[PDB]
């Protein structure tokens, strides 16, 4: 998590994406898997917005842009977020409980695809 | 809390992307440095010199309440900032996180 | 109202930067060699030709510029149409017209 | 025999024996309209009893050396009969210069010290090659320093190895103590009232009531309050010079909200000035000058340099300067850098006690070293090689 | 023509169920469903088994210097820091632990009915 400073795909198609994340205890850059490239380009992620990546899904959301940028227009539709306040890494160990409906419910339709079967349902 | 901006368009310029925008009370008149997002949201909602327009500043959301030369202009401050107090029920806040674009179910059943 | 080009705006930005660092304000009280362009102008400095005074200028930031008002300091949303000067409520307006705004009184 | 060390700063002069202590003097004269045919040279402006109006004399514009007849009559008067007694001919000198100072200044220096005083030998340095020996011999275990010298009229970042000066990576921001001063001025000018005559007034506002703030705009918020809320609002009383020989701050249990006081003193209300002042340092675009800041300059600085050196470069931050001397300064400077440097990566500045008087302890401590008599350049060698060789030993 | 309904609600309502990623679980390993049309019978009994990674040889991979580059076709330390190093071998640690745990649960699941059922059991 953190204020992208970078964002720059490494070319052999892309080998790999290279980020910079930027937090108040530092900067961290981070070598992404190249799926993440299009997950990246969907959430419309450029330099100064402050995102969050998931190491094990490799989810992209952005949220916001941070708010040392808010000055860089007078009128502009953007919500401006504070920079982060920790490690550019966070990790967490976390018990949550499920149920088995919520597993059956979680495989009786699919989630995503990009088909146009799939966006119609 | 949110930031209102109400006011005459005086002048609005766009150019190949970058703008200019002109907005004008009975008090105050001001020139704003317009962003990509905001001159998309000026340009699909068509706004010319003379109307009379509020914008939400956080999401662009323009809406046109007239022309003056109808309604009077605005007299105060153009930007201000307002405390909009929502009272939601459970029902609505069920119907709108049940599913994508699941708010349309608060007025056509389809629950 | 009237409105002033890009070079009038500079110019003014110019002079009031320069006036920071002038040495008095006032004359001497007294009343009865050479400048830093002079200086600049002998050294026949010219640029990428090694580390050298303009080469050391410090360049622009990254973060953008945040607007103050010009005439009580606190962040104005404003724009004056007119000069291109900073404010933030009617009364600022109406001071900075009375005041700077055209005619540098 | 002795050894004499000054650090020709543009504001204030410390000059003082390798044997003995250090002395802060102002480098500049000064006349007033309360004498008609009177001078003040240096230190002689503690005579005078209605600073109000001075009148200031500099030997320096933007920081460097351009008004050469007030430099000589300044050092004559320190080098008099009056307050050091120098025998010149028997005496080494160590004088600082700015960075990348011009030929023909350092021309003008060699043929003055060598010549008009006739030295025994002299060595010109940069305060911050005097900040760095002394940071160095503090902590023998670094190889590397970053040395942030924010003074009176600029503020230069040079890093710096163990025995050499990194003139690739020098930067310098055109903001220093004379513009914060002449800013304020303007503001107070524009704002209360006139004070456009009063420099040395305002300049001990500046330096008593002015603080860098740990949160911008969280203190804004608190300024543009109203009431007992607006814990920034302050109230000072300028000296009139009659029965206030010196400003000072009304105690927050005594201030009158609303501005009136019975007493007829002259009261300059400060609010947002507290810290807008200081921030032109950290934000220097804030009142229009397209520069980089303290922190991104130190590390755009640090990050030219190769990969290698970079962490070092992080861990040994030392601020110098009268600037630095804000509260919250250093605070904030580690802040700044902290966000701006990498994770990996540990940042440490370092505020020691009295910056004014770094590059001062730095000269002493290069004076009483044993390879002190190989660093400066005689008179004897002036005559022949002189010239040539003022240029080459020194690394200015 | 009349204009649309402007419903306005608190912005606080549009993140009821949003749940940050430090405290929700993965669901992906329950993912059965979305195995089907993408995920083969071969990968999850034959291939997966034989040809799963192991830490030794991901760590072997990861500390051996590059490869030879590829042979062309032919018709026929004084700045030195001791605590940064171990800080980036342990970063290189766990990020080799990393891969290796994200290798073995993203390819656990076995299809319910897999690829190659559904094309032979799909008439035209
Ligand atoms: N307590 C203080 N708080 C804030 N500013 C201070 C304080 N004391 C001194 N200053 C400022 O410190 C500056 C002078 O610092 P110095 O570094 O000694 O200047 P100088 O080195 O002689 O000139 P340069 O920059 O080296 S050419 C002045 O602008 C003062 O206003
Ligand atoms: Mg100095
Ligand atoms: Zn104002
Ligand atoms: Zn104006």
């Amino acid at each position: 998590e953190g204020e992208v400073t970078e964002l720059t795909p490494c070319e052999t198609t892309i080998s790999h994406v290279i980020i910079g994340l930027k937090t108040a205890k530092g900067t961290k850059q981070l070598k992404l898997d190249p799926s993440i490239f299009e997950s990246l380009q969907k959430e419309r992620v450029e330099a100064g917005d402050v995102i969050y990546i998931e190491a094990n899904s490799g989810a992209v959301k952005r949220q916001g842009r941070c708010d040392t940028y808010a000055t860089e227009f007078d009128l502009e539709a953007e919500e401006y977020v504070p920079l982060p306040k920790g490690d550019v890494h966070k990790k967490k160990e976390i018990i949550q409980d499920v149920t088995l409906h919520d597993l059956d419910v979680a495989n009786a339709r699919p989630q995503g695809g990009q088909d146009i079967l799939s966006m119609m349902g | 809390e949110t930031e209102i901006i109400e006011g005459e368009v005086v002048e609005i310029q766009i150019d190949r992307k970058v703008g200019k925008l002109t907005l004008k009370t009975t008090e105050m008149e001001t020139i704003y440095d317009l962003g990509t997002k905001m001159i998309e949201s000026l340009t699909k909602d068509k706004v010319q010199a003379g109307d009379v327009i509020t914008i939400d500043k956080a999401t662009g959301k323009i809406s046109k309440l007239g022309r003056s030369f109808f309604v009077q202009c605005p007299d105060g401050e153009l930007q201000k900032r307002k405390e909009v107090v929502h009272t939601v029920s459970l029902h609505e806040i069920d119907v709108i996180n049940s599913r994508t674009q699941g708010f349309l179910a608060l007025f056509s059943g389809d629950t | 109202r009237r409105v002033l080009d890009r070079a009038a705006r500079q110019r003014r930005i110019n002079r009031q930067l320069e006036a920071l660092e002038n040495d008095n304000f006032q004359d001497d009280p007294h009343a009865g060699r050479k400048n830093f362009q002079a200086l600049l102008e002998e050294q026949n400095l010219s640029v990428a030709e090694g580390p050298n005074y303009l080469t050391a200028c410090a360049g622009p930031p990254s973060r953008p510029q945040r607007p103050f008002c010009a005439v009580c300091g606190f962040p104005s949303p404003y724009t004056c149409v007119s000069c291109g000067a900073r404010y933030c409520t009617v009364r600022c307006l109406g001071t900075h017209q009375e005041t700077r705004c055209l005619k540098w009184t | 025999m002795t050894t004499l060390v000054l650090d020709n700063g543009a504001y204030n002069a410390k000059i003082g024996y390798s044997h003995e202590n250090v002395s802060v003097i102002p480098n500049c004269q000064f006349r007033s309209k309360t004498a008609r045919l009177k001078t003040f040279t240096a230190n002689q402006i503690d005579e005078i009893k209605d600073p109000s109006g001075l009148f200031y004399i500099l030997p320096f514009q933007k920081g460097y050396l351009v008004n050469w007849d007030v430099q000589r009559q300044v050092w004559d008067y320190l080098f008099g009969k009056e307050m050091y007694q120098v025998d010149f001919l028997d005496t080494n000198i160590i004088i600082t210069e700015p960075y990348f100072n011009f030929t023909s200044i350092q021309e003008s220096m060699n043929e003055i010290l060598f010549e008009e005083y006739q030295f025994q030998a002299v060595l010109r340095v940069n305060a911050g090659a005097l900040s760095a020996h002394r940071y160095f011999r503090d902590n023998p275990s670094e190889l590397c320093c970053i040395i942030v010298d924010s003074g009176y009229s600029f503020t230069h970042i040079v890093p710096y190895c163990r025995s050499k000066k990194k003139k690739e990576a020098i930067i310098r921001i055109n903001v220093g103590g004379k513009l914060l001063t002449n800013h304020l001025k303007e503001i107070i000018s524009y704002r209360q009232l006139h004070v456009m005559d009063e420099t040395h007034v305002i300049n001990q506002v500046k330096e008593d009531v002015c603080y860098v703030s740990q949160d911008f705009y969280r203190d804004m918020d608190i300024a543009k309050l109203k009431g007992e809320e607006n814990t920034v609002m302050i109230d000072y009383v300028l000296p009139d010079f009659s029965t206030i020989k010196k400003g000072f701050c009304k105690p927050r249990e005594e201030m009158v909200l609303s501005g009136k006081y019975k007493s007829g003193e002259q009261i300059l209300r400060l609010a947002n000035e507290r810290f807008a002042v200081p921030e032109i340092l950290f934000n220097p675009s804030d009142i229009g000058i397209q520069e980089m800041g303290i922190p991104e300059a130190i590390v755009y600085s640090i990050q030219n340099l190769p990969e290698e050196m970079q962490p070092h470069f992080f861990k040994n931050i030392v601020l110098t300067g009268g600037n630095s001397l804000f509260p919250g300064f250093r605070d904030r400077v580690y802040s700044e850098v902290r966000c701006l440097t990498p994770t990996d990566y540990d940042v440490s500045v370092v505020l020691p006690e009295n910056p004014i008087t770094y590059a001062w302890e730095g000269g002493k401590l290069i004076s009483e070293n044993d390879d002190f008599e190989d660093m400066v350049v005689t008179r004897e060698d002036y005559e022949e090689n002189g010239h040539s060789v003022c240029e080459e030993k020194f690394d200015i | 023509i009349t204009p649309g309904i402007c419903f306005s609600t608190a912005s606080l309502v549009l993140r009821a169920t949003d749940v940050h990623p430090l405290q929700r679980i993965d669901m992906g390993r329950f993912d059965l469903i979305g195995l089907e049309g993408r995920v083969s019978r071969y990968e999850a009994d034959t291939f997966l088994p034989r040809h799963r990674l192991s830490r030794r040889v991901l760590l072997e991979v990861a500390t051996a210097p590059d490869p030879p580059p590829r042979p062309k076709p032919v018709k026929m330390s004084p700045f030195y820091l001791d605590s940064l190093e171990e800080k980036r071998k342990r970063q290189r640690s766990e990020r080799l632990e990393r891969i290796f745990q994200l290798s073995e649960a993203h390819g656990a699941l076995a299809p319910v009915y897999g690829t190659e059922v559904l094309d032979f059991c799909t008439l035209p």
